[PDB]
């Protein structure tokens, strides 16, 4: 009776589907469909054996010992081999390659040393001991080690592929190979993606979709109005997203799904760019903002306002509901402008060097913007120039720090706080693009990582989001939620509450 | 992750 094929959108061109080189939610919701680590994520959130059978660690906590699953296969049928991990994961360390996400393997050590030119990458502790055993030394007994196994980051790649085609990862084809429960079998870039069941997959028998067809529809209207024809089976997040509009009427009829997940959506700060050099300029940009009126008003999705880094969903951190800093603090906000433009020698905010405010096209991050835009014309005198950019474009636009202010989001990687901090640790940190850094910052998250103390271990690091939040390098805006609505006979999904979505062992009624 |  239920049908087999599932029909999403994903709105846009992934960044990469290479996993070492994607660090996106677009890329990332393809790849984790695609792809399997040494572990993967089960319905109850929690990481389970994926591509390793058994998983050892010393007592110590230091060193890993995964033993790859007897006959598992890539989509081709090759097998899936110790040295496809290392080699993934040298790759991604390669600084040759560009990954932004190269500190998520930092954790490994030699890895940072190889990543920065101090060292070889024969010299980071991942090694293909022979073709079942992986090892892996830590710097740190980190807790959450195999929720990062779990990572695309830390995702095997085919070696013999990606050395026969260095260009293996930028179309569907032969030289596109996964193991995963869904493949990759087409890709018409900027239009859509098809995934297939993978029947090389060692857990095929759990996965009961037969083809995921992915389109690339940004116009959020479109999006619902395809879902209520049944032409999708799901509008809205994590892939996708209902127009803000909608959301009262789909909350009222009762079909509106709405959840808290762990992220966070900021406006980024080139610290590098005048006049946001100026940490009072950044201050008052960032005090200004009337967040209840954005997330009433404009989202409406019950998104809570953000005065702080860490998700509040974060075990430890729940009184970041209150935040470190008054919301709607016009007050506050115009006494930091005075001070900035003081120290610059002005008088007036009308004559600040020109600003210009970046996002992603959007229909949401437009309306967030232009209310931003007034926010700061009507309370500081300060006008802003907006524009767009298509979402892979801008990752770039960003990381390369051609930008003023700059929306983003951050979807956490795993159930740990210091990943709302540690991309802000080394100004070259490939996802900060802030040009911000901060040596007492630095030094509290590495002691946090020496620190296997929960209640210790949280003081330094909400230490260390003081003084983030005293540097204003970003502008919290609010906390995310996913709203979505779908086929209520679509079950078996997984959603683990970072904001990621898993089709493996998803069905129709 | 970056949130599109």
């Amino acid at each position: 009776k239920g049908k087999t094929t599932l029909n999403i959108n994903i709105k846009t061109e992934p960044f990469s589907l290479h996993p070492g080189l994607a660090n996106d939610s677009v890329s990332g919701g393809v790849i984790r469909q695609t792809f399997e680590g040494l572990t993967r994520i089960n319905a109850d959130g929690e990481p389970e054996e994926g591509m390793a059978s058994k998983i050892e660690t010393s007592k110590d906590g230091k060193t890993y010992t995964f033993t790859i699953r007897d006959g598992v296969k890539w989509s081709n049928g090759d097998p899936v081999t110790a040295q496809d991990f290392e080699y993934a994961w040298k790759w991604a360390l390669d600084p040759n390659n560009e990954s932004q996400y190269a500190y998520q393997l930092y954790y490994i050590k030699g890895a940072e040393a190889a990543n920065t030119g101090k060292g070889s990458l024969d010299d980071v502790a991942v090694k293909a001991v022979n073709d079942k055993t992986l090892k892996v030394e830590l710097n740190n007994p980190t807790p959450y080690f195999t929720e990062l196994t779990a990572f695309y980051t830390y995702m095997p790649i085919n070696k013999k592929i990606a050395e026969k085609n260095k260009k293996w990862n930028t179309n569907a084809g032969d030289d596109y190979v996964s193991n995963g429960p869904f493949k990759m079998t087409a890709w018409k870039h900027s239009g859509s993606i098809t995934l297939e069941k993978n029947d090389q997959y060692w857990d095929k028998d759990k996965v009961k979709l037969k083809k995921i067809d992915m389109v690339m529809i940004n116009n959020n209207n479109t999006e619902l109005k395809k879902f209520q024809a049944g032409e999708l089976d799901w509008a809205g997040m994590p892939l996708g997203q209902l127009p803000t509009e909608s959301l009262p009427t789909l909350k009222k009829d009762g079909s509106l799904h709405v959840e808290p997940i762990a992220g966070v959506y900021w406006y980024k700060f080139n610290t590098e760019a005048k006049p946001l050099d100026n940490v009072n300029i950044r201050k008052a940009l960032t005090y200004s903002l009337d967040r209840q009126s954005i997330v009433k008003n404009v989202t409406q999705g019950e998104q809570i306002p953000a005065m702080a880094a860490v998700p509040p969903t974060m075990k430890g951190f729940e009184d970041n509901k209150e935040g470190y800093f008054k919301d709607n603090d016009v007050k506050t906000a115009k006494e930091y402008l005075e001070k900035g433009l003081k120290e610059m020698g002005l008088s007036k905010a009308s004559d600040l060097p020109k600003i210009k405010l970046s996002y992603n096209t959007d229909d949401a991050h437009a309306k967030i913007a232009q209310a931003v835009q007034e926010m700061w014309k009507k309370n500081l005198g300060v006008d802003v120039e907006l524009d767009n950019s298509e979402w892979n474009v801008y990752i770039d636009k960003l990381h390369s720090q051609d930008y003023q202010i700059g929306r983003m989001g951050w979807l956490g990687d795993f159930n740990d706080p210091i990943n709302f901090l540690e991309l802000f640790r080394d100004k070259n940190g490939g996802n900060n693009d802030t040009g911000w850094e901060n040596p007492e910052f630095k030094k509290l998250l590495n002691q946090s990582q020496t620190e296997t103390d929960k209640t210790k271990r949280a003081e330094l690091l909400k230490k260390a989001e003081g003084i983030f939040i005293d540097e204003m390098p970003v502008a919290p805006i609010y906390f995310y939620t996913d709203t979505w609505v779908q086929d209520e006979n679509l079950k078996g999904v997984i959603m683990p509450g970072t904001g990621e979505v898993y089709f493996r062992n998803a069905y129709f009624k | 992750s970056n949130s599109s």
